RNA sequence: CGCGACCUCAGAUCAGACGUGGCGACCCGCUGAAUUUAAGCAUAUUAGUCAGCGGAGGAAAAGAAACUAACCAGGAUUCCCUCAGUAACGGCGAGUGAACAGGGAAGAGCCCAGCGCCGAAUCCCCGCCCCGCGGCGGGGCGCGGGAAAUGUGGCGUACGGAAG
């Protein structure tokens, strides 16, 4: 498909983060704790949610 | 030109009614300076623009 | 083609000067307009000093003029904090302040502090509400004897 | 606070982290069009320094000006006149590319009012700038007494009288001994006060 | 969903109709080209009265914004007589002349005596 | 006889139109009497009937809007005709509320340090 | 031949009367006006002829609205009031 | 595969507003010549002038020191007298040419971002009620909708400031 320019722009940006030699200060955000740890973190953090309106 | 457009015929219709002379009771008025219609237009002499 | 003898001279009329000429035929019109505006301001601030706030003793700079004493911009805040007048209240009661001025000396600072105290002894502060007086305030019988002075408040003599 | 950290972060532009970020943003902004609305600033600290507050009514554009000097817009060579004014291609424009970037968005949005502007990226052939604008008829600024000064009709098109921070810096404007030729309002007001005759009445 | 065609086109979005919170104008504008100020006067020339007698028609001066349908409905409302056809021209002085050919059961000379021209 | 704008204001909406079309009919008959060759007693009246048309239509067009801007006055969105048509710059100047309101830091400054009435001695 | 003979061949006119300035300068092939510059949004106006400006500046025609605002200014644009009746 | 957030980006005759164009004497930003002078002429000069373009207001611009100074020190801006036809520039030729100081006119100062601390303490819009409403505002109710933590408001800004 001849995609629109914003779709082609964001997909090529996602490809450039794979091509380019990404510095470690930006590479460090790729390593995220796994989904068995994230559910534990969010079940603890759901207790202490701030009050709403 | 017998193929006139409407705005040109509209223009000619006004320039034809402006060619009428003064009414002869105008020079009976008190503060009048006008002897005759001075902006008259003869169709040989001045060709109206357009 | 200069003649026999005289100054050879440089008139600056080589530009187009007749287009940019300032004729002063509204000179007496402005000398009426300014004094009408000044009378209106002096009526508008009704007991207050007509010249404006009080402005300090200053020395001129620059060797030609340092023997003389001028009126300055405003009382320095070092000269205010040792006179006891707060930096915000001074401009309310009629004391010009500028924070930019230093004080290199001690004689000038003591002269301006003495000038502020001699001013504060002379102002007649009216109550902020006319019925009930307060503590930082002048007496009732002194309120009838107030008037606008003309010219600069405590004019600077050399 | 985080703004001191990201200010000192954006100061280190020659570093590899910010160099990677500048070239990725410059690729993206070069692919995208000439004058489009950014939804939020790329420099949230610098926008706050220049005047932006994240409330309803402030609008950020990133625009690109085409980089380079200014050759003389004249047919082929042929600037007719004396050999002083024979210069064509090494001429430089009086205002800056950031001021041109302000006035292009200020002309593209005539309803809004250019507050200020800043730098996001560059390459060999473009400069990019985020000019931040204020919608002067929104009630979140016409009811705010410290930003309703821009809703007054005096400040229509600050970018084209040259009253912004980057439009100001080409006026020769400032205090000092360096700026004698603009005392008065401008370098035209200075010239006009100097080149008149005050022919008095009496003389 | 499978992309059958290798082009991308704009998806058809919903859009509402104008439901304004106040009308722009306060009240609709009065019809200034009505059935009285659409017909100025009838002519009384000999070429118009000779047109009235044999042809069984009327000759009017109307203003130049009027359709033949408007002149037909105007003459039928004013003088309550049916109209066969309408022929219009614009005179060289600039105003429209209309020729209202009447129904054959309606004579033009009697309705001319009614409308005042003789 | 002499129709004037005072007593037309008490009339109701259909009565004014029933007088309007009667004056229209009388103007049309006077135009026909102008064309056929009529007396000066009618070619003078041809102005009176036109200004009578105007005097009636003024009363309709005034009472219609005197009803409309009383219908719309309690509402926040008035039509552009009923909005006040002064000059363009003063229909978009800041209003008497949002020009009057002051930030509370400036309210504290003009609270703590008001301008005093005073006078100095000679 | 270039003179009296060649003055006969002219029948197809270049310009016509414009529909903004009203003058006869609407060039038919260029579709633009000579005096007002019609398809451009801005009025054609140059001050190398003040005598071309003062033919139609603001003081020329009817001023059918600005005439009224010049006399509505001198009461402060008093609107919505009527004077007190008898 | 679906459902849901968010982020980027479209679409509307969506709800409500805003810009366009003119005059242009005065003001601001840019562009900007040649006649002319040099007894020629090319640098200079005319000149940041005419013409060109954009933007305004009832005035604009400037403006509260990254200042002047070198003194016993002055103190935002603008205008006037003066400095001064001076210092200076210039085929050092023709020509060009300010400022500081002093005297006056006027006189007014201030606000953010940051550093922080306060349970977003902040703002916009719609719905209903009361008042006023021809400069759409004040109050009350909305387990009604958004903005905003990618930072709104209060204190606070170089004259220091905050807390105890
Ligand atoms: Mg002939
Ligand atoms: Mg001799
Ligand atoms: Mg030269
Ligand atoms: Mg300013
Ligand atoms: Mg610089
Ligand atoms: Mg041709
Ligand atoms: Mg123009
Ligand atoms: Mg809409
Ligand atoms: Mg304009
Ligand atoms: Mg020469
Ligand atoms: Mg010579
Ligand atoms: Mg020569
Ligand atoms: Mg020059
Ligand atoms: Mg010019
Ligand atoms: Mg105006
Ligand atoms: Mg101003
Ligand atoms: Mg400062
Ligand atoms: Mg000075
Ligand atoms: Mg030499
Ligand atoms: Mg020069
Ligand atoms: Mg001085
Ligand atoms: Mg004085
Ligand atoms: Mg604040
Ligand atoms: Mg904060
Ligand atoms: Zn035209």
């Amino acid at each position: 498909v001849k995609w629109p320019r914003y779709i082609r722009l964001q997909r090529q940006r996602a490809i450039l983060y794979k091509r380019l030699k990404v510095p470690p200060a930006i590479n460090q955000f790729t390593q995220v704790l796994d989904r068995q740890t994230a559910t534990q973190l969010l079940k603890l953090a759901h207790k202490y949610r701030p009050e709403t309106k | 030109s017998s193929h006139k457009t409407f705005r040109i015929k509209r223009f000619l219709a006004k320039k034809q009614k402006q060619n009428r002379p003064i009414p002869q009771w105008i020079w009976m008025k008190t503060g009048n300076k006008i002897r005759y219609n001075s902006k008259r237009r003869h169709w040989r002499r001045t060709k109206l623009g357009l | 083609a200069p003649s026999r003898n005289g100054m050879i001279l440089k008139p600056h009329f080589h530009k187009d000067w007749q287009r940019r000429v300032a004729t002063w035929f509204n000179q007496p019109a402005r000398k009426i307009r300014r004094r009408k505006a000044r009378q209106a301001r002096a009526r508008r601030i009704a007991p207050r000093p007509a010249a404006g706030p009080i402005r300090p003793i200053v020395r001129c700079p620059t060797v030609r003029y340092h023997t003389k004493v001028r009126a300055g911009r405003g009382f320095s805040l070092e000269e205010l904090r040792v006179a006891g007048i707060h930096k915000k209240v001074a401009r309310t009661i009629g004391i010009s302040v500028d924070p930019r001025r230093r004080n290199k000396s001690t004689e000038s600072l003591q002269a301006n502090v003495q000038r502020l105290k001699e001013y504060r002894s002379k102002l007649v502060l009216f109550p902020r509400k006319p019925s009930a007086p307060k503590k930082g305030d002048s007496s009732a019988e002194e309120l009838k004897l107030a008037t606008q002075l003309t010219g600069p408040v405590m004019p600077i003599r050399n | 606070g985080a703004y001191k950290y990201i200010q000192e972060l954006w100061r280190k532009k020659q570093s590899d982290v910010m160099r990677f970020l500048l070239r990725v943003r410059c690729w993206q902004y070069r692919q995208l069009s000439a004058l489009h609305r950014a939804p939020r600033p790329t420099r949230p600290d610098k926008a706050r320094r220049l005047g932006y507050k994240a409330k309803q009514g402030y609008v950020i554009y990133r625009i690109r000006v085409r980089r380079g000097g200014r050759k003389r817009p004249v047919p082929k060579g042929a600037t007719y006149g004396k050999p002083v004014h024979h210069g064509v291609n090494q001429l430089k424009f009086a205002r800056s590319l950031q001021s041109v970037a302000e006035e292009r968005a200020g002309r593209h949005c005539g309803a809004l009012r250019v507050l200020n502007s800043y730098w996001v990226g560059e390459d060999s052939t473009y400069k990019f700038f985020e000019v931040i604008l204020i919608d002067p008829f929104h009630k979140a600024i016409r009811r705010n007494p410290d930003t309703q000064w821009i809703t007054k009709p005096v400040h229509k098109h600050r970018e084209m009288r040259g009253l912004t921070s980057a439009g100001r810096k080409s006026r020769g404007l400032g205090k000092g001994h360096k700026f004698h030729h603009t005392i008065g309002g401008s370098r035209r007001a200075a010239w006009r006060r100097r080149n008149t005759l005050q022919l008095h009445r009496y003389r | 969903k499978i992309r059958t065609s290798p082009t991308f086109r704009r998806p058809k979005t919903l859009r509402l109709r104008r439901q304004p919170k106040y009308p722009r104008k306060s009240a609709p504008r009065r019809n200034k080209l009505d059935h009285y100020a659409i017909i100025k006067f009838p002519l009384t020339t000999e070429s118009a009265m000779k047109k009235i007698e044999d042809n069984n028609t009327l000759v009017f001066i109307v203003d130049v914004k009027a359709n033949k349908h408007q002149i037909k409905q105007a003459v039928k409302k004013l003088y309550d007589i049916d109209v066969a056809k309408v022929n219009t021209l614009i005179r060289p002085d600039g105003e429209k002349k209309a020729y209202v050919r009447l129904a054959p059961d309606y004579d033009a000379l009697d309705v001319a005596n009614k409308i005042g021209i003789i | 006889a002499k129709i004037k704008a005072r007593d037309l204001r008490g009339k109701k909406k259909e009565e004014l139109l029933k007088q309007l079309d009667d004056l229209k009919v009388e103007l049309s008959q006077l135009r026909v009497a102008k064309v056929t060759g009529g007396a000066a007693s009618k070619l003078s009246k041809i102005r009176v009937v036109r200004k009578s048309i105007a005097r009636v239509l003024t009363v309709i067009n005034q009472t219609q809007k005197e009803n409309l801007r009383k219908f719309y006055k309690g509402k926040k969105y008035k039509p552009l005709d009923l909005r006040p048509k002064k000059t363009r710059a003063m229909r978009r100047r800041l209003n008497k509320h949002e020009e009057s309101l002051k930030t509370k830091k400036q309210q504290r400054k003009e609270r703590l340090y008001p301008l005093r009435k005073y006078a100095v001695k000679a | 031949t270039k003179g009296t003979s060649s003055f006969g061949k002219r029948r197809n006119k270049t310009h016509t009367l414009c529909r903004r300035c009203g003058s006869k300068a609407y060039h038919l092939q260029k579709s633009t006006c000579g005096k007002c510059g019609y398809p451009a949004k801005r009025k054609r106006k140059y001050n190398w002829s003040a005598k071309a400006k003062r033919r139609n500046t603001t003081g020329t025609g009817r001023m059918r609205h600005l005439k009224i605002v010049y006399r509505r200014f001198r009461h402060g644009f008093r609107e919505g009031t009527t004077p007190k009746p008898k």
